[PDB]
């Protein structure tokens, strides 16, 4: 999987621990997985409570702003894949 | 009041009120068609059902025949009961310990607002990648989809993209790790 091996270069690259998970069978990647497009579920919150759906809902402003850093080094990361079969 | 400014645009964006059963679309879309052009990206709307509009922002790579990094988030949030918060939810309070309050801050306002300030730092500061990257903003998630990502994926403009691979929402984690859902070959639920 190149772009999992991105993916977890930049992490290992930035120090960060990850925890993979089954992808659930819900939300956008439901349907892009369902058509064939590889993907994974990533939002960089960390020290972070788990509160989507709840009252309070909240995120500190510097887990915030090192999630805006981390994007900075996957993006150039995933894009900069070298042209693979599924390309032509 | 002194405010890194990606964190003013993140609490813009959690002040546009999309909130289910009838959230304000036309205002996130205008939002992400404003962001496309003082980013300089280009921007494609979609309206995949009347009232549902896909917002695609564009950034060409330097190789335009490889397939495309989608960077896809959804814009609508989950109802409140109001009573039971600390500040409006709609607000975007942000206290003096920084925490900042809204619907959406975590699900999922903050990885579209990561998506593009990341872009626009990457861009104006000068980076070019053999692949383009698409920003996809799509209505409806929180109601399964059925008019917004599910259908889009079966758009001409979506075949279009040429996606070759995808990030969206995963989910806080409250250690010091992050969670990241992963999948690969066919996914569990089509196995079936
Ligand atoms: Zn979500
Ligand atoms: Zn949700």
């Amino acid at each position: 999987n190149p772009w999992w091996a991105a993916f977890s270069r930049v992490c290992k690259d930035m120090n960060l621990t990850l925890e993979p998970e089954i992808m659930p069978a819900a939300g956008d990647n439901r349907y892009i997985r369902a058509v064939g497009v590889p993907a994974l579920g990533f939002s960089p919150m960390n020290r972070t409570p788990v509160l989507l759906h709840d009252h309070d809902e909240r995120l500190h402003e510097a887990v915030f702003l090192r999630g805006v850093d981390i994007y900075t080094r996957l993006l150039p990361a995933l894009a900069s894949v070298p042209a693979l079969p599924s390309d032509s | 009041e002194e405010e890194h400014p990606s964190v003013t645009l993140f609490r813009q964006y959690l002040r546009i009120r999309t909130v289910q059963p009838k959230p304000d679309y036309g205002a996130a879309v205008a939002f992400f068609e404003e962001t496309a052009r003082q980013l300089g990206l280009g921007c494609q709307k979609v309206e995949v059902a009347p009232g549902y509009v896909v917002t695609v922002l564009t950034w060409p790579g330097t190789n335009p025949t490889l397939s495309s990094i989608l960077l896809n988030s959804h814009t609508d949030v989950v109802p409140v009961f109001k009573e039971h918060w600390s500040h409006d939810p709609f607000e975007a309070f942000k206290d003096s310990e920084g925490y900042i309050y809204a619907r959406g801050a975590q699900d999922m306002k903050c990885v579209s607002i990561q998506y593009l300030e990341a872009v626009r730092r990457l861009k104006v500061e000068g980076h070019r990648f053999p692949r383009t990257i698409h920003m996809t903003f799509v209505p409806d998630e929180e109601v399964g989809g059925h008019q917004g990502m599910e259908l889009f994926v079966q758009r001409p403009e979506f075949h279009a993209l040429r996606a070759g691979f995808a990030l969206d929402e995963g989910i806080a984690n409250p250690t010091d790790a992050f969670t990241v859902f992963y999948s690969e070959r066919s996914p569990w639920w089509v196995r079936v």
